[PDB]
């Protein structure tokens, strides 16, 4: 049994790669094959159109009061 | 999942076709590891010696500062691969 | 508290017999329970349009099948809310 | 039924057909003729069979047909399966997992066998009653009870928590037939004495019972184990390779692992608690390997581990492979110096009736003697194996037309069907520009 | 299916009951001897008693050697394993070209298992034990049987099971209404969900309700599963479903073809051997063809002599269309197919000749006939003498554009206008070399 | 704008050129003269969209500079976008990963195209309470904007909903055949105005009509995508990486026999199309030696060639 | 898209210990919200091998490899 | 004892023996003679020092065992180990886990450093006690000349539970990291001496191939020891250099641009001779120097002749610098620097007769024959070396003209003969 190697580099090597989020743009909007096993047709093509949100529902939603509280259930 | 293979899928119950598709002796000539591993167990008692000469940790690396993120993420991956993968390795206890 | 399981050879020109031995009887009944068959649930309808039920309102508990149907017992529930109080 | 095994090219020769002298019979055990290199073959297999001097080379070398390959069959048959036998083809060594010199160090290591024999404490006999208490709840100590039986004897042994375990995943039932090894506690049912009781339902059709074993409870058996050296070269070249002894894929293995299996076994052998049975290599159509193969072979004859390797081909002066040197038999001269040269003479009129004789007993077929004359005019003119195939041609022209006996105008009518090498060439040269290249 | 493809109508050897050939049977026309040689052929096939025999099919191009490899594993039936093959095939980037051609040799020998599987279906109306009225050991309740009640749709039968089965019936956690079936051969429960008729239409569970099964309680039928020993090699030599280390790098790493070791296949043949001993199984010996076997190279060629003096070997057709060329892999060695007369020396020439005028006329025919194409006498005629020069590949490839155009010009037969302008439209192989060669200047290389 | 599209070698054929008859115009698409080579171009492509006569061979030879490339681009443009046309180089078949054969055989299996027809059942509403009792039974109460109701859950709907860490005001879709639950959005509350968003998260308007909805996806795929999706565990990661290697024979036969039962149960459509091998001297006699017997496959779709070579 | 990095301790804090193996950093200087409008130039080929290979991912298929 | 730095063909080479005007002396430094190849390296070795000019290519050219390794060690020699020196063969980068532009431009990029200068503190002390309850914790450490109690940190408390720590035990701790190594335990390494926590200055030198191993995978490092590299993308490349570049714009690294030596440069291709080509004209390019013994040969790749086996369009980006034969005199006193190297001890008529037999045959035959010599004297209980000893290693051992000459006589009894 042998001690390991212990290789010695500069910190500064380590962030080479490594780049500031101001500075880089999001990789996200070109991921295609992060979606699969994810989001369905059914998503994309047929719910997503209809049902998107847009500036004028979202300003009445956050301006308009809280809703009211559920009622409790009632046996009837 | 078995695409093309003398083992069937798992049929839900005999309502369903590929229940009376496959058989049983089809199904016991066909071996996973672990039977293989069962079947072998003389065979690795008796013959399994040799050792390596040397024996060494994988070599580590250090820096004075050192990106503080990037030790506590390699442990954690390290942490669950073990957590996910060191029950399987049990079968192979014998060999190592 | 112990479950015995003995296997023996008796005569029939031997046969093999298995039997399964309970210390308690709690123990008998947890393992047979003897449950009763279960009951085939009421096919519930909707009061309103009187097609069968594919849905339960939870603030009502009244099974309904229609959007119109789910208005409708809402209304009811509002003009039963307004009456009572 | 048909085994998997069926009637082929050397399905008839079931050894060398040599007495105790090592002189060979006319016909016997297949083999015709051959008598030089039958005779040849039998002092080889003597060598073989006493296993003393490793690396040894013969090559069997002939026209054509003259039996290289029934030689090579008759000595593995006249070895038994006890002695290992590889038989491998020229080709086989060119791998796109391996380097060829890995090939043929496998190749080698494969013909070599490793026995170990250790005596182990063995009970067998009939489950009488089996009893099992095991807590209703929690984690507890399950204890339990045995009785077995013989013939003769009849013992209750008291059973531990591991036993008892073994014996649940077995399902052991009374009137189950079980061994069971002391020092493992592995226990093999192997058998019924008797049936289970008909009251069950959903139980199945009940097989044949197994008759009582007799004599003590606790015998001493002696248990063998024999692997190749390929075998534990693989096993113990990575965890996986018990896989790897099934799947191929073994990779290289590092030549560090196999002189430390050399070592152990040398070590076993000294200790007597390993035997090394010496086995053969043959490699048919050896003329197909490359100059840098046959550069490994001639050292690697030289090893202690060496198994006797028999090589065949029918080649004359031709290239070397890898090289642009002719030689003999297409092998250099460096090996043929360390290999003895058996040589297959050609087989006359009365040889080739004879064999042709053996091909139709063992493919049970009915000739007549002026068919079996036909038959061996046209073997002679164009050759033996033709003649073979149209055995059974004739046999099924025959059988169509409702006869019992082949007879001269089948073997007429399957030779007007089916052409040999010599007049299909010719009819090729008759339309040669409709053939597409030359 | 439904698609026509260059063999669609061949259906067999249009053989008669003693062997001779019909003139035109079964799609096929002309090649009387040759079809003659494949009827035996098909005869030494379906005797199973031989290993290792090699038949090769030699003659010019489109004589019809792929239709009489067709039309020999039409007469054998699918029961019988055919595996067609092209020489080009073994070279893989995965495993050796003798791996290849021995995986294909397992292919071609085939396996049919029959098995009966008795199963009692039903859902669990009772489950009482069947307690002794005197108790082993004097203290608390022994029980001998477990009577279960099994109901399906048309009945409802009880089983007096072995007391063992508490410990599936609990571990399975199978109450009453809930739907199982219990194996004979294994004396196994398994609960396959619970009942419909107990599921609410508020219920959001996906496989847990089961319909209640059809038939009887107690159903048997019996299983035939047809298998080839190269699925038992690779099926044991890369295993699927295990749940170790292995089984688990297995499904991540890319699948890859091995060099299945001797070992697992002397295994295999142990295990086929013992199943056919047993009476499990069936052993269905087929059939290998190698098309554009000129195309193997030395090395190929070299294996094929051990690998048919085999005694587990299939029955292997090849076919070439060469004459005296060079053999692939060697340094100018010319054989008479492209094949060392070693390989030669070990197979049974079958000679397909060319074709009169009027058979193929005849072919043309039942071409048209099978693509759905009605063409006139006159028109037949014309496409006969197309095929009289060029070849007949060029006239049976003539016929549907013919159609296609006849119906743009609003005809439902192909007339000769339609022939004569598809052969100014499109060019054969003759006519194009002839132009190559008189502007060889203007083309490149 | 500058789209990623531009004027290329082809952008000026949009067509054959051809009227009802098949006979060319002397300038139409894009395509001047070659009125012979046209026609013929226009015959093979009625016999492509016929579609009932498989493995059809054409080669298109000439001088360099004579439209053979253009005569493939026009049939390309006339076909629609709906029938599969792989245009291949000849050098592309000389892989690293895959055999000459293995690739000709993906090259083959990626013209036809097989039209899948899904129609499914789902649940589709905004989550509005999760009650769980205790893991072994509970309710879950999901709603439109017409309609609520409440679900009793079972033990593997229970976990498959802890699984994916449903929560109220998600906006989720549940497959009745199967169980499996994905998460369409979250509904937007005054209480949720994140100043950070994850990179998964999106708001969407809770959904109308009727609890109960049937989903029904129509997508065109070839046999090489059905081939890679089966060939092993996570398959459909091979469509994009092409780290395919070489397919099992008895795979593609059992993707042939499902596709054909498919078919036949009317769950999937045929579309055979072309492959188009652009200067095909560049195979080697190996690779011509495979095509000859390829192209006599019942599953073979055309072979157009095109090559300058005496 | 809600990545968080955890870049160090505040130097504030690096006297709570008088040995820790801690990378301490300065307290940032600017605002807490920091808006950039950035343009950044990309290949085609740096998305195509961007979506040959998953990234991430908790599966053990993924993590293994 | 011995070490595994033995006595090899070019240890007597300790430099090129020149003085400040680069004018080489007859013999320094282990170098004798060549006085216009020596200049030549070491004009080539102050433009390899200046580091101004980038992808600069020298190419060592003559007959061989005209020392153009030994000026290649040397020239490896005079440089520092600070100034990078990769030395490979034309065999090297031919491979097959890379492709040979691959292996090219990883010889490349470990020729140019990186060196970046940091400070750290460091704990270097023998452990009085140590004690972890239930988390907070105590330290005691001395020296020599102080104590001193610490209170642990839970990641320090986890560190030196990792790696058993217990008193006596002297370790050196990085604060930091908490990269804790046992260097020996003291009551064998005597106990540090002065202040228990110091504050140093570490420099480190990283290769660009270093640096684009560890920045292409996690745990990629690890390609650095076991081959395994792969192909390493263009874009990590770009992006490496580009971020070496804004280093040294800011001032937090320097460059220090190296020699790559490529001996036997003869055996690459037409490929890698191309790649080369445009390789040099990079920014990041290191010095080439290559050595070649060829006439005019074929191109390896090719059916070309060329003057050394190099295509021209490398030659005329090349400097040449030509080795001539070696004369009495400098024979002599090669002989007499490896004698002195191997411990030998020669008569004058031994070493007469040795340069003799060197003119004749060959010098590295000669250098051969002086361990075989001294082994003979050894064996005859002698001390030096004597013209008999000279004779009978002569008469023992060959060289390629007597082998040639032999061979010829029986040429029948040898395999393939053309
Ligand atoms: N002396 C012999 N006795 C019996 N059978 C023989 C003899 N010689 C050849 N045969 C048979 O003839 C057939 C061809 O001979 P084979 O050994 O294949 O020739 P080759 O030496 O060219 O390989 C084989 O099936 C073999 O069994
Ligand atoms: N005797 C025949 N009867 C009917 N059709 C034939 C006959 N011979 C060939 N064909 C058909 O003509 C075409 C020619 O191909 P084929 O002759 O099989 O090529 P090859 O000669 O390479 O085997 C095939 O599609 C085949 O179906
Ligand atoms: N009939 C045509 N109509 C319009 N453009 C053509 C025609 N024939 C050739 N071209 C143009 O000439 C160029 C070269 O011809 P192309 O068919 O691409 O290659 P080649 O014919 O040499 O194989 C193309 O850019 C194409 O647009
Ligand atoms: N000028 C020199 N001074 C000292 N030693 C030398 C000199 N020239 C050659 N040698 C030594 O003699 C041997 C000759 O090798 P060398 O000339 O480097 O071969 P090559 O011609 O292949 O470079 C080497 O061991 C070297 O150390
Ligand atoms: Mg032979
Ligand atoms: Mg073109
Ligand atoms: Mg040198």
């Amino acid at each position: 049994i042998t001690p390991g190697i212990c290789f010695s580099t500069a910190s500064l090597v380590l962030r080479a790669t490594d780049v500031h989020p101001l500075q880089r743009i999001d990789m996200g909007r070109f991921d295609l094959i992060g979606l699969e096993g994810r989001v369905s047709r059914y998503e994309a093509d047929t719910f997503l159109p209809r049902h998107r949100l847009s500036r004028r529902v979202l300003l009445e939603v956050a301006t308009a009061p809280d809703p009211p509280p559920r009622p409790k259930p009632v046996k009837m | 999942q078995p695409v093309a293979s003398p083992i069937g899928p798992r049929s839900p119950g005999p309502s369903h076709p590929t229940f009376w598709t496959y058989t049983e002796a089809a199904h016991r000539a066909v071996l996973f590891p672990q039977q293989r591993l069962d079947q072998l167990s003389e065979i690795i008692e008796r013959f399994i010696f040799v050792m390596p000469p040397v024996e060494a940790p994988p070599p580590s690396l250090h820096a004075c500062h050192p990106p503080p993120w990037l030790a506590p993420r390699q442990a954690a991956f390290q942490e669950q691969l073990a957590s996910e993968l060191w029950p399987r390795a049990r079968p192979l206890h014998r060999i190592v | 508290p112990i479950i015995t399981y003995h296997s023996v050879t008796v005569p029939l020109a031997r046969c093999s017999r298995t039997f399964i031995t309970f210390s308690d009887d709690a123990t008998f009944e947890e393992w047979f329970p003897q449950g009763r068959p279960p009951k085939v649930p009421v096919r519930e309808v909707c009061p309103v349009t009187h097609r069968p039920a594919l849905y339960r309102d939870p603030v009502t508990d009244i099974p309904y099948a229609t959007a119109r149907a789910f208005k409708i017992i809402r209304e009811a529930y509002k003009k039963y809310i307004t009456a009572h109080g | 039924v048909t085994r998997i095994e069926r009637i082929g090219a050397h399905s008839h020769i079931r050894g060398l057909g040599l007495d105790d002298a090592l002189e060979p019979r006319q016909a016997s055990q297949g083999m015709v003729g051959q008598l030089a290199a039958r005779r040849a073959a039998g002092v080889v297999l003597e060598m073989i069979r006493e296993g003393k001097i490793a690396g040894r080379a013969v090559l069997i070398a002939g026209q054509p047909g003259t039996g290289k390959t029934a030689i090579a069959m008759g000595m593995a048959q006249a070895l038994g399966p006890d002695t290992p036998f590889t038989a491998i083809a020229g080709s086989e060594i060119f791998s796109l997992e391996m380097s060829k010199t890995e090939a043929l160090t496998q190749a080698f290591r494969r013909s070599i066998g490793v026995r170990i024999k250790e005596e182990t404490e063995i009970i067998e006999g009939e489950v009488v009653e089996i009893q099992i208490d095991r807590p209703a709840t929690g984690t507890g100590s399950k204890v339990g009870k045995l009785t077995l039986k013989t013939t003769e004897m009849e013992t209750i042994y008291d059973l531990g928590t591991k036993m008892i375990e073994s014996l649940t995943k077995d399902k052991v039932q009374a009137g189950d037939v079980i061994t069971i090894d002391k020092a493992t506690g592995k226990i093999s049912k192997l058998g019924r004495s008797f049936t289970r009781a008909r009251d069950y339902d959903a139980m199945g059709s009940q097989t044949k019972f197994v008759q009582c074993p007799d004599g003590e409870l606790q015998k001493r058996k002696e248990v063998v184990h024999t692997v190749s050296l390929h075998e534990i070269d693989v096993i113990n070249s990575r965890t996986q390779g018990f896989l790897a002894l099934f799947s191929g894929d073994t990779g290289e293995i590092k030549s560090e692992v196999r002189e430390q299996i050399n070592a152990k076994v040398a070590e076993w052998r000294e200790e007597g608690k390993a035997e090394i049975i010496p086995g053969v290599l043959f490699i048919d159509e050896v003329h197909m390997l490359d100059i840098e193969s046959f550069s490994f072979l001639n050292r690697a004859l030289e090893s202690d581990m060496a198994p006797v390797l028999i090589m065949a081909t029918n080649r004359g002066i031709t290239r070397i492979r890898g090289t642009s040197y002719q030689s003999p038999h297409g092998i250099p001269i460096d090996l043929l110096d360390r290999l003895l040269i058996v040589s297959t003479t050609p087989y006359s009129e009365k040889d080739t009736k004879q064999i042709l004789r053996i091909r139709c007993e063992e493919e049970d077929v009915e000739m007549s003697e002026d068919a079996y004359t036909v038959l061996t005019r046209i073997g002679l003119e164009t050759s033996l194996r033709y003649a073979i195939q149209l055995i059974t041609a004739a046999s099924l022209v025959c059988r169509k037309r409702k006869g019992t006996e082949v007879q001269v105008d089948d073997i007429k009518r399957v030779y007007s069907l089916f052409l040999d090498e010599s007049r299909s060439t010719q009819y090729m040269k008759e339309y040669q520009d409709a053939f597409l290249f030359n | 299916t439904q698609r026509i493809a260059s063999h669609s109508h061949v259906k067999g050897l249009g053989l008669d009951e003693s062997g001779l050939a019909k003139q035109a049977a079964s799609g096929l026309v002309g090649q009387e001897n040759a079809r003659e040689a494949c009827g035996v052929i098909v005869e030494l096939i379906k005797s199973k008693k031989m290993a290792g025999r090699a038949v090769l099919l030699a003659g010019p191009p489109g004589t019809g050697k792929t239709a009489l490899a067709l039309a020999i594993a039409q007469e054998l039936g699918s029961k019988v394993p055919f595996c067609p093959m092209v020489g080009s095939e073994v070279y893989s980037t995965e495993i050796k070209k003798t791996e290849v051609l021995m995986e294909n040799f397992r292919r071609a020998i085939g396996l049919r298992i029959k098995e009966t599987k008795e199963v009692y279906e039903g859902e669990v109306t009772e489950l009482t034990p069947c307690e002794t009225e005197n108790p082993m050991g004097g203290y608390g309740k022994t029980i001998s049987h477990v009577i279960i009640g099994l109901k399906t749709a048309k009945g409802t039968k009880q089983l007096k099971l072995d007391p063992s089965i508490f410990e599936s019936l609990q571990k399975e956690r199978v109450e009453a209404g809930d739907v199982i079936y219990i194996e004979a051969n294994s004396g196994a429960v398994k609960r396959q969900g619970r009942c419909d008729t107990y599921a609410t239409e508020f219920d959001l569970e996906a496989e847990e309700y089961v319909p209640l099964p059809k038939g009887d309680v107690h159903k048997k039928k019996e299983i035939i599963q047809d298998v080839t020993l190269h699925d038992l090699d690779v099926a044991n030599a890369r295993p699927q479903g295990g749940q170790d280390i292995l089984s688990m790098m297995g499904q991540l790493m890319k699948p890859k073809k091995t060099e299945i070791t001797d070992k697992l296949r002397g295994e295999i043949n142990k295990v086929v051997n013992k199943y056919i001993d047993q009476g499990i199984a069936e052993l269905v010996p087929g059939v290998l063809f190698v098309d554009e076997v000129h195309m193997l190279d030395i090395e190929c060629f070299t294996y094929l002599h051990r690998a048919l003096e085999s005694s587990i070997a299939p029955i292997v057709i090849f076919a070439s269309n060469r004459g005296n060329c060079v053999i692939r892999g060697t340094e100018d060695i010319t054989s008479p197919h492209g094949i060392p007369l070693d390989l030669l020396d070990r197979v049974m020439i079958i000679r397909t000749m060319l074709y009169t005028p009027q058979e193929m006329k005849q072919i043309i025919k039942i071409r048209a006939q099978t693509e759905g194409i009605n063409i006139s006498e006159e028109a037949l005629n014309h496409l006969g003498e197309i095929g009289t020069k060029t070849t007949l590949r060029y006239s049976v490839q003539l016929l549907t554009p013919a159609n296609l155009l006849a119906k743009i010009n609003g005809k439902d037969s192909i007339e000769k206008e339609h022939v004569e302008e598809i052969s100014e439209l499109f060019y054969d192989a003759k006519s194009s070399a002839k132009i190559l060669a008189d502007q060889q200047d203007k083309y490149m290389k």
